[PDB]
DNA sequence: TGCGAAATTCCATGACA
DNA sequence: ATTGTCATGGAATTTCGCA
DNA sequence: TGCGAAATTCCATGACA
DNA sequence: ATTGTCATGGAATTTCGCA
């Protein structure tokens, strides 16, 4: 078989219900397969039209062969079936109950998560402003794996923010509190 | 000098007036049969009036000037006298036009690699859509790639917006802009600073020197205007379907689309190349850089027959930017500090100040 | 057609299909194997079909069409279908721009003498000065001797009220000007043909067919301008001082000025000619008749290695007069019925009227 | 001596009061002493103002070097001879009680005063617009003497309204009888 | 190689400001 | 403290398909 | 004729619309 | 049912002044 490419798959995902961020309450997370390479879409609802609205964005820079989700309703939907077809998008499911497919993109979903924790200290309602950091940050971390940063093997150049990664890879104690005192 | 026009009457010779005519006197004036006819030869003394009256008619060039003195007068020389007193005629210095062509054009090196310098602009005012009027266009100087944003000012807060979610993507080393409003205020260059992002500015009104995004105002004009025959101008939902387009359209000296550029790879479009489905990401990845270093470069356009390049020391003069009705169309005499490259110059005004100019917007001050 | 493709792939010849190739089925698709790699040859049925979505993707030309469409395809004479589709895409064709240039300018012949074309216009709005904002502007053809007169409006009354003061001199054969509304309404038309003056129409938005004229608003606006150096631009008691200084400035190419051309002698002006003192009225008459026909003409240029001249029955389209934004700079093609001369034409619209227009304003239509 | 010349000398007079035409009561008369051309401008008063200002028009088109006039008030106060100083023209006077100097000139004021009665009548508020008629006729009156009309002397070409003499010489009865009528 | 047709490359023209 | 660009479509030139 | 300086003529450039 | 023009000022070319 042909060796994997960008854009053969991008794996779509919410992450949320987050504090509200200038009316935002979901991050719609697209990470492409091959390089890893992640982009970030605040949403004020984990919907069809929001998905759609985010998409629209994203597939007027690059369309995928295959989008990979979970069975969420967002994408269930038969309005987002319409519209993958009209693009010549192939929807890929995972099973129900197991929703998780890709270690690769499963790295990512909770290196964003941490990213935000860290980020967010005593400052909740402030991530909106913040994703294009968390997202600079990922697209310049180095995979052990590929031995490459994800901007590095969708440009194939290197980039001019090689540091942009500080994440110190666990939560410290004061991060700890700010996620609990966040949900008390 | 009546002493000088003394010798002549009594024969004698000096230099500049020809040996071989009579030079008589008659109504207490000193004249000359010259084959035209009879001229007056007045004293030195009286030339400089002269040739100002003459002149001040109707504030003519050389010949027309010439023409109108030579109906009475005689001297040697004349022309030397008449160009001495054009090249003192401030009216006419910063009024008439030049007749000297600006040297040929600079091909400035591609940018060497995506996200090196962005060229960005706006377009607009355009028919209201959505409430929007404006476009930001911003393209990467390697591979033409180009991001599209509506907006509804061609201010600074929508341009940091619009590049706060580009630059989500990538930062760019430069950025290069001409120096409307939007671009030059310090919030702009505050954002710029914040994220070691460098600002570069076009000489003032010189479109050219920004010629990579101006040209690209064509291409998204047109496909709008295909777009939208025959309907309203509702342009707002088009520009991500343009961006698109245009980003996956072959240039045909390139043999390359802006996207392929970029990526390497083309996605899920219409008709996409297959050319590397077999190669490693790794092996597309080189053919990449490979592409990248050998595309087309043009070279400086030859001289036209009577063009101008800058020195320094000359003087020169700067076009009025945006000149009244009936008043000059440039700026009094300054001269060239600097020559930057063959095309810009650095002038000092006579109020003193540096200004950094294209020599489209300069013309060589006539008559030395 | 499948029936083409069947004896295709049992090895059989058909013309346009290099027999040196391998054509094979796969994917229930015909193939072939081409240097670049293998590609579908589609039935002609589907090629139109395949054109269209490669070139509405942006709109492309024919090199860029073509590129998107052998990434997937290979069928004989590509190009040959590309070119079909452009030539008929009406987007493409009102959008595009021409690339080929007008036929080189003619030269008309100075009109014989003095009264027998006038070239009329407007220059203005112009600051209010006395309450006027425009000048009427005639000129002489023959000896460009030019009459300035101040009015509050571009209108006919006014065109009316100045021509009756001038004609008081002298009645022309012919007045030329340009299609704006002074000129063209039925009060104006009445003027002329009460007194025997017929008149003359530049084609619609061609300021060069009233070149004469136009010409003049430079040196009327620059001598106004430097007179008004440093002071308001109260110009309306200048006007007088400008027609006269003009009127007695030398042409350096004709050696004479617009009154020498029009009288035969200077007035009281400065810097009078004394040529002809000696000679009688009549002998200066004579004179003056042999200057007027021996004044130096120009001849057409050379065309540029790309123009295009107009021919009977040819596909052209006009140009749009005022575009809106976002809207085609061409109108529909049309054909021309009738070549008047190389620069200027008769068409008929898609709409079946009748228009004379200059080439400048025409684009021969691509892709026959 | 040197050979007569247009713009050697202009003859000026006024003529009027005449019926009020658009507030217009006296006309000055300019008449070229060589080619015999004329210039007529209407004016609201014989005054030295009034003179200036139609002169000015005139001298915008050609400058006489020797103005010649009676010693009418407009011509002998010291304005207008400042005006004429200002551009080089030297004035030149008749003797007073013998304002009539050169006979051409003469002849035409009784053409220009014979031209206006056989167009006035029935109309003798309409002289202002009639002034270009006027004008052109006298212009393209054959001269007995100089064997040329004024446009073949002044411009040195035939004219286009060659026929724009019709004066028959003479006034005729409804002619005199309107005349009559204006002074009653 | 050598011919005629097809493909590709050249590049003047005009248009973005 | 900087600097022109490039889609377009006929024409000129080169390559292809065959012998 | 032949030389060097002055005069004249040539003409690209830009600007009127 | 008509159509480009021409001031400008360096450079190229021609003429002048003298031998
Ligand atoms: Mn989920
Ligand atoms: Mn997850
Ligand atoms: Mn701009
Ligand atoms: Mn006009
Ligand atoms: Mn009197
Ligand atoms: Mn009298
Ligand atoms: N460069
Ligand atoms: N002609
Ligand atoms: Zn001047
Ligand atoms: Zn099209």
């Amino acid at each position: 078989d042909r060796p994997q490419k960008p854009f053969d798959k991008f794996f779509i995902d919410y992450i949320g219900p987050l504090p509200p961020s200038q009316g935002y309450l979901y991050v719609l997370v697209v990470v492409d397969g091959m390089t890893g390479f992640t982009w970030l879409y605040p949403t004020k609802a984990p919907s069809t039209s929001a998905t759609v609205k985010s998409l629209n964005v994203l597939t007027s820079i690059a369309i995928p062969k295959v989008i990979h989700s979970d069975q969420g309703a967002a994408f269930t939907s038969s309005t987002f079936a319409e519209w993958a077809k009209e693009r010549g998008i192939h929807l890929e499911f995972s099973t129900p109950y197991h929703p998780q497919s890709s270690g690769k993109v499963e790295r990512k979903h909770s290196d964003i998560k941490r990213l935000l924790t860290k980020l967010l200290v005593g400052r909740p309602t402030k991530w909106y402003d913040l994703l294009p950091v968390v997202q600079l940050a990922l697209n310049n971390t180095y995979s052990p794996v590929l031995k490459y940063t994800p901007h590095q093997l969708l440009f194939g150049i290197d980039s001019n923010t090689p540091f942009a990664n500080q994440d110190t890879l666990d939560l410290t104690r004061e991060e700890e509190l700010s996620l609990l005192q966040e949900i008390r | 000098l009546d002493a000088e026009l003394d010798q002549l009457l009594q024969g004698h010779y000096i230099k500049g007036y020809p040996k071989q005519y009579t030079y008589f006197l008659e109504d207490g004036k000193v004249k000359v049969s010259r084959p035209e006819g009879v001229k007056i030869i007045p004293p030195q003394s009286d030339r400089q009036k002269i040739v100002l009256q003459a002149h001040n008619l109707a504030h003519t060039g050389r010949e027309a000037t010439l023409l109108k003195i030579a109906n009475l007068y005689w001297w040697p020389n004349m022309r030397k006298d008449v160009v001495k007193q054009l090249g003192r005629c401030q009216q006419c210095l910063i009024t008439n036009a030049s007749n000297k062509a600006s040297g040929p054009i600079l091909r400035p090196d591609r940018p060497q690699k995506p996200f090196d310098k962005f060229f960005i602009d706006y377009i607009g005012p355009l028919p209201p859509s959505q409430g929007y009027l404006y476009v930001l266009v911003v393209v990467d100087g390697m591979t033409g790639f180009t991001w599209l944003y509506p907006t509804k000012a061609p201010s600074t807060s929508a341009t940091v917006k619009s590049l706060n979610v580009l630059t989500s993507i990538a930062i760019p080393k430069v950025i290069h802009s001409d120096q409307g409003a939007a671009f030059t205020s310090s919030t702009f260059a505050e954002w710029a600073k914040e994220r070691g992002i460098h600002l570069e500015f076009s000489t003032p009104y010189h479109p050219q020197s920004s010629g990579k995004v101006e040209r690209k105002h064509s291409d998204i004009k047109r496909l709008l205007t295909k777009l939208l025959v025959g309907r309203p101008t509702k342009w707002y939902d088009l520009l991500p379907v343009v961006q698109l387009a245009l980003n996956n359209t072959y240039s045909p000296v390139l043999k390359y689309t802006p996207h392929q550029l970029l990526f390497g790879i083309d996605s899920n479009t219409p008709f996409a190349n297959q050319d590397t489905l077999d190669l490693t990401r790794e092996e597309e990845l080189s053919l990449l850089q490979e592409i990248r270093t050998s595309l087309y470069h043009p070279s400086t356009p030859p001289a036209s027959s009577r063009s101008w390049s800058p020195v320094v020391g000359q003087l020169v003069q700067e076009r009025v930017a945006r000149p009244a009705s009936l008043r000059p169309r440039w700026h009094k005499p300054s001269t060239v500090l600097k020559v930057l490259n063959p095309r810009t110059v650095v002038i000092l005004d006579h109020l003193g100040n540096n200004r950094t100019v294209s020599i489209d917007n300069l013309k060589p001050t006539s008559h030395q």
